[PDB]
């Protein structure tokens, strides 16, 4: 009997399996109150945090020998060491001035930390950047590297954040340029720069508070509390203010409340915390200035600055009389001053003109003072006052006065020079005083155009009664300022 | 003042300047990635059970490695370890029934044998 043939030898396989594992990353871009400002909006000089962070590690892996992330920051972006290492325990933190770029390594116990159980996934850590954004209308993107083991290397998101200042922002529909204005009014509304303004007069100054740009703003408590106020720079030699007349509306037409108006013969004359908020914000008044201060920062970004609220500001001040004296011009400028940033408005410039009567004899001929054409408010005084010796020279009741300019009315009637005037006048007569006052209708003055040139002369008929010599005094009131002579 | 970025600013008014060239291409390649990090599930009883074959007269062939690939988060490299571990499980059983059907096809081929050796004897 043969043997069974033994059985067939089988065949087995096997095989093993790989498997790689590439975490995700994840910049984050928050402000000093750690509150995301992703593709938003905040103050110039906001603190700006980075934070670099990477998802969990996988069980299984091999121990970690570095950990790497490397951030090129934003132009503009101020980096702040001590702040960062400060907010970044577990890293060794560098810095390369020439690319702006900031390295944070995972120190050795940070990566004993990651190599403790291989068994099982671990989280990570994370450094953040700290620093201050420093430029207007700007957007500062950021991303990172993270390198593992020298062997697994990926670039994070972009994220950013944009300053006020900045048009077509497409991440903030309400973002343009930060520009204070400031424009000279008179008492109808008229603008008046640029204009002959006579003595006694009053600039209504208006001054606009910009604040359409910071609408949905982001920035942290800290850059808040740093206030906001508004200066005029107004030119104390020429105009005294007449602050009880201040009026202060919102864009809705509201008026304000909680701003204060201060005013200070110089910057030695203020309070401390003025003279630190001017300094911060690199204004120096020249002489004497006015200020306008949110007694409430809080609450005054909460009403008109995160919601983009323009204020109005009526300042009006009033020419001194000595400018009627020596004639000349002033220049008036704003400052606003935002989150402890200022900015200057435009200047607005007025002329004085030296008002100068004349008294002649042909009759005693009063020569009225000249208003310039294109001044900016209505006539409504012009007098003749003349102080006679009455010894002397006696008064005839005969007294004649007459244009001495082509004379502009409102509404286009032309009065010509040497026109005579008398009808629009009265007089006053003190015969046993000799004095006697001429006086133009107020109604008559106030119908010339403020673009007309106005004068007028008096003739005041003289009988001598007396030998010797009488000195004779003649005073010309214009609107609300006396001139002599 | 004003001309640097069309706001009149009195303290910082210097207009932010242009990016560098390191942040332009990170930015440009942001989401890019290279490498990974390897992951280990271990392979032991699987080896052991090939060894006991071999060991057994079973003939045995290592495949080519599968390459399972790349995942992008821990807990899916954690799910995938959890396959692997199954398959290696499975591979193992599999090895292992088949060197049992082997060496029991032999005790009972010897066993016929003996009884043939013994009638021709
Ligand atoms: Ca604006
Ligand atoms: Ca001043
Ligand atoms: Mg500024
Ligand atoms: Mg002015």
């Amino acid at each position: 009997q043969d043997l069974p043939t033994p059985p067939s030898v089988p065949t087995v396989h096997f095989h093993y399996f790989k498997l790689a594992v590439q975490p995700q990353v994840n910049k984050e871009i928050r402000n000093n109150n750690d509150i995301n400002i992703d593709r938003t909006l905040v103050a110039k000089q906001s603190v700006v945090k980075f934070q670099l962070k990477t998802a969990d590690l996988p069980a299984g892996r091999d121990e970690t020998t570095s950990f790497v992330l490397v951030d090129p920051l934003p132009s503009g972006y101020q980096f702040n060491p001590e702040a960062t290492k400060a907010a970044s325990p577990g890293f060794d933190v560098t810095y390369d001035n020439a690319t702006n770029t900031v390295t944070f390594k995972a120190t050795a116990a940070t990566l004993a930390t990651f190599n403790a159980d291989l068994t099982k996934s671990v989280a990570t850590i994370y450094p953040t950047v700290v620093g201050q954004v420093l430029n207007d209308g700007a957007t500062y993107k950021n991303n990172f590297t993270l390198t593992v083991n020298d062997a697994y290397g990926i670039k994070s998101n972009v994220v950013r954040v944009t300053t006020p200042g900045k048009p077509n922002d497409p991440d903030n529909p309400n973002n343009n340029y930060i520009k204070p204005t400031k424009v000279n009014k008179n008492e109808n509304g008229v603008v008046i720069d640029g204009k002959t303004v006579l003595a006694g007069s009053t600039n209504y100054y208006e001054l606009t508070w910009d604040l359409d740009q910071y609408k949905n703003d982001r920035s942290s408590a800290d850059t808040i509390q740093k206030g906001f106020y508004y200066v005029d720079d107004y030119p104390e030699e020429a105009l005294e203010l007449r602050q009880d007349l201040v009026k202060i509306t919102d864009a809705n037409g509201n008026e304000v409340t909680g701003v204060s108006v201060d005013n200070y013969t110089n910057l030695e004359a203020a309070p401390q915390e003025i003279r630190d908020v001017l300094s911060k914000a690199g204004i120096r008044p020249k002489g004497a200035f006015q200020i306008f201060r949110a007694d409430n920062p809080r609450e005054f970004y909460d009403t008109y600055v995160k919601t983009g609220i323009d204020l109005k500001i009526v300042s009006p001040m009033v020419v001194k009389k000595q400018m009627g004296q020596t004639g000349g011009s002033y220049e008036n400028q704003a400052y606003q001053i935002d989150f402890g940033n200022g900015y200057a408005s435009n200047i607005v410039i007025n002329n004085v003109p030296k008002i100068n009567p004349k008294k002649d004899v042909t009759n005693y001929r009063l020569i009225g003072g000249i208003i310039p054409a294109n001044h900016s408010e209505e006539l409504f005084k012009y007098n003749f006052y003349d102080d006679y010796d009455q010894t002397g020279d006696h008064y005839t009741g005969q007294y004649k006065v007459f244009a001495k300019v082509d004379i502009t009315l409102k509404n286009g009637v032309i009065i010509k020079s040497g026109t005579e005037l008398t009808q629009y006048t009265t007089a006053e007569v003190d015969t046993t005083k000799g004095a006697i006052t001429i006086k133009f209708k107020e109604a008559f003055l106030r119908s010339v155009s403020i673009d007309s040139a106005f004068q007028a002369e008096s003739y005041i008929q003289m009988k001598r009664i007396a030998v010797g010599t009488f000195e004779n005094t003649y005073i010309n009131t214009v609107n609300g300022v006396t001139y002599s002579s | 003042v004003g001309t640097q970025t069309g706001n009149p600013a009195t303290n910082l008014p210097e207009a932010q300047g242009s990016a560098s060239k390191e942040a332009e291409q990170s930015q440009n390649q942001a989401g890019e990635t290279n490498g990974s990090i390897p992951v280990e599930v271990p392979k032991t009883d699987l080896d052991q059970a090939a060894k006991d074959a071999k060991s057994a007269g079973v003939n045995v062939v290592q495949d080519a490695d599968v390459n399972k690939g790349t995942v992008k988060t821990a807990e899916e490299a954690v799910q995938k370890e959890t396959e692997i571990k199954e398959d290696y499980t499975k591979q193992a059983e599999d090895i292992k029934k088949t060197t049992d059907q082997y060496k029991s096809d032999v005790a009972a081929h010897e066993a016929e044998v003996a009884k043939i050796k013994a009638k021709n004897q």
